[PDB]
C-alpha cells in the first residue's frame, strides 16, 4: 500500500544506455516476451524479462518502473505505454 | 503541468455543505493544509486520481476528504 | 520524470529486511540513527540518511534508497526525524 516518487529517468537513462550498449533494441525484448503477439504483456512478465536479460537491476526496483509504465493501471503493459515510457 | 492536483483539489472541496465549509491552504505544489486547523500533508497525483499522505502510505483524496471533512463524515 | 515518477513501492518488504538484517546482526537501530545525527538534533537529511545505508553495506540500491527515503520522510521538509524513522520502522 506504500507509493513513492521512483527515480524513473535515472533507470530509464540507465537501461536505454545498457540496451544500447549492449547492441539490443527494445523492441526485440518486447515482441521476444510478447509470445501471444496481441502487443500486451503483464507487469510480471515485464518484469521477469528484464530481471531475466540480468540488467542490473532488483525486484523492488522493478514493481516500480513496472507500476509506472503501466500507465492505465489495468494490470497489462501494452506497446503504447512501452515506448511513452521509453520515448517520450 | 501538475496543476491537475489544486484543480481536483478545489474542485472536490467545493463539494463541503458545512457553515464553514471546509477550508484547504496550498503551501507548496505538493503540500496542503486541511481543516478549521491543521497540519501540513504531502499531496501527489497517480494516474488520474489525488492522492493525500496519509500513516500506513496514501489515500484518495475522496476517502480522505470522507474522513476528515464533517459534511460527509457519516 | 526530472523529479520522479509517483509508483508503488513494496516498502513493507525492503523495512521487514533491514530489520532482520539489524536484528540478528547485533545491531541497533537507534544507535544508526545516532551515528549518522552528528549535530544532535533528532533528524537526518535524506541525504544523510541514504549514504549511512549504503555505506552500512545492508544489501540495498541507491535507486531504492530515494524510494526508501521519500516514504521514510512522511512530510516533505528533506528531512528524517527520529520519530519519522521508529514510526516508518515499527507502525
Ligand atoms: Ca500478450
Ligand atoms: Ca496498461
Ligand atoms: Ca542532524
Ligand atoms: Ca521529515
Ligand atoms: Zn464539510
Ligand atoms: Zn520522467
Amino acid at each position: 500500500g506504500h507509493m513513492a516518487n521512483f527515480d524513473f529517468d535515472v533507470w530509464r537513462k540507465k537501461y536505454m544506455r545498457w540496451m544500447n550498449h549492449k547492441k539490443s533494441r527494445v523492441m526485440d525484448f518486447f515482441r521476444r516476451i510478447d509470445k501471444d503477439q496481441d502487443g500486451k504483456i503483464t507487469r510480471q512478465e515485464f518484469i521477469d524479462g528484464i530481471l531475466a536479460s540480468k540488467f542490473p537491476t532488483t525486484k523492488l526496483e522493478m514493481t516500480a518502473v513496472a507500476d509506472i509504465f503501466d500507465r492505465d493501471g489495468d494490470g497489462y503493459i501494452d506497446y503504447y505505454e512501452f515506448v511513452a515510457a521509453l520515448h517520450p | 503541468d501538475a496543476d491537475k492536483i489544486e484543480d481536483e483539489v478545489t474542485r472536490q472541496v467545493a463539494q463541503c455543505k458545512c457553515a464553514k465549509r471546509f477550508q484547504v491552504e496550498q503551501i507548496g505544489e505538493n503540500k496542503y493544509r486541511f481543516g478549521d486547523s491543521q497540519q501540513l500533508r504531502l499531496v501527489r497525483i497517480l494516474r488520474s486520481t489525488v492522492m493525500v499522505r496519509v500513516g500506513g502510505g496514501w489515500m484518495a483524496l475522496d476517502e480522505f476528504l470522507v474522513k476528515n471533512d464533517p459534511c460527509r463524515a457519516r
